[PDB]
RNA sequence: GUGCUCGCUUCGGCAGCACAUAUACUAAAAUUGGAACGAUACAGAGAAGAUUAGCAUGGCCCCUGCGCAAGGAUGACACAUUCGUGAAGCGUU
């Protein structure tokens, strides 16, 4: 029922928060944790 | 001697990182 | 117009690199070459001419400093993002790079990533005036809690 | 293609078998665009006032040279008065 990404039975095409619809060919290169931790900036 | 004017010299594209380069382009003079 | 101004081009382009070939450092030609070809907004060349010079001597912070200012006055901001972290990981004592990339992600409004940045910074367990500029920036929001921490 | 089947069997043909096993930038062509250090033309040798000897240094410059030798113009290339903005960080009244 709920139409927004906020809130399988639904049969509807509902992207919960931020999965992409649409092509964008993104540059960015995935961010990452590992483990416990840290976004490994190295 | 068209190493220069023709084909931009030796090309480094920039590297590509955590942000989106795709989107970008620039104005003409 | 169409003509005219390539041959232009041409002399100022080849002339910027013979300079660089001739001395190879002195790398006020180099920035010079890059400040020329920005101000054309052919960015992309550019920023090619930074990481050129980069290559040369990657230790002169002068010239990240014109790379990362280059980026942000196009508008360009996940490349300067990227530089930054660049800069600070291979010269993270440089102080000026960590006070700029923190301004700049505020300016931004990303107070998190902000943070993040701090934190790595106060790794390297720098200097008392880094230490309170991290204060100042906590109590710039409420946060007494985090600045006593 | 050569030989052999007391092959069919005449000397013609046909059959079987054995042996013998993969050449070649295929062109005798067609097209396609960098160099002669030719003449001509313009101009005309580094260093200091000039005239000149030279070793070098550097490499998106070569050439001669068997050369890690030596030459090529040293081969060429190498062009004293007097301050204040703007932003940020830190400490203080
Ligand atoms: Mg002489
Ligand atoms: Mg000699
Ligand atoms: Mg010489």
């Amino acid at each position: 029922i709920p139409r927004l990404l906020e809130d399988p039975e639904i049969h509807v095409a509902q992207y919960p928060l931020d999965m992409g619809r649409k092509k964008k060919m993104s540059n960015a290169l995935a961010i990452q944790v590992d483990s416990e931790g840290k976004i490994k900036y190295d | 001697g068209v190493d220069y004017n023709a084909e931009i010299p030796f090309e480094k594209k920039p590297a590509l990182g955590f942000y989106d380069t795709s989107e970008e382009n620039y104005q003409a003079l | 117009d169409e003509e005219e101004l390539n041959d232009y081009k041409l002399r100022k382009r080849k002339t910027f690199e013979d300079n660089i070939r001739k001395n190879r450092t002195v790398i006020s030609n180099w920035i010079k070459y890059a400040q020329w070809e920005e101000s054309l907004k052919e960015i992309q060349r550019a920023r090619s001419i930074y990481e050129r010079a980069l290559d040369v001597d990657y230790r002169n912070i002068t010239l990240w400093l014109k790379y990362a200012e280059m980026e942000m006055k196009n508008r360009q901001v996940n490349h300067a993002r990227n530089i930054w972290d660049r800069a600070i990981t291979t010269l993270p004592r440089v102080n000026q790079f960590w006070y700029k990339y923190t301004y700049m992600e505020e300016m931004l409004g990303n107070v998190a990533g902000a943070r993040q940045v701090f934190e790595r910074w106060m790794e390297w367990q720098p200097e008392e005036q880094a230490w309170h500029s991290y204060i100042n920036f906590e109590l710039r929001y409420k946060e007494v809690d985090r600045a006593r921490t």
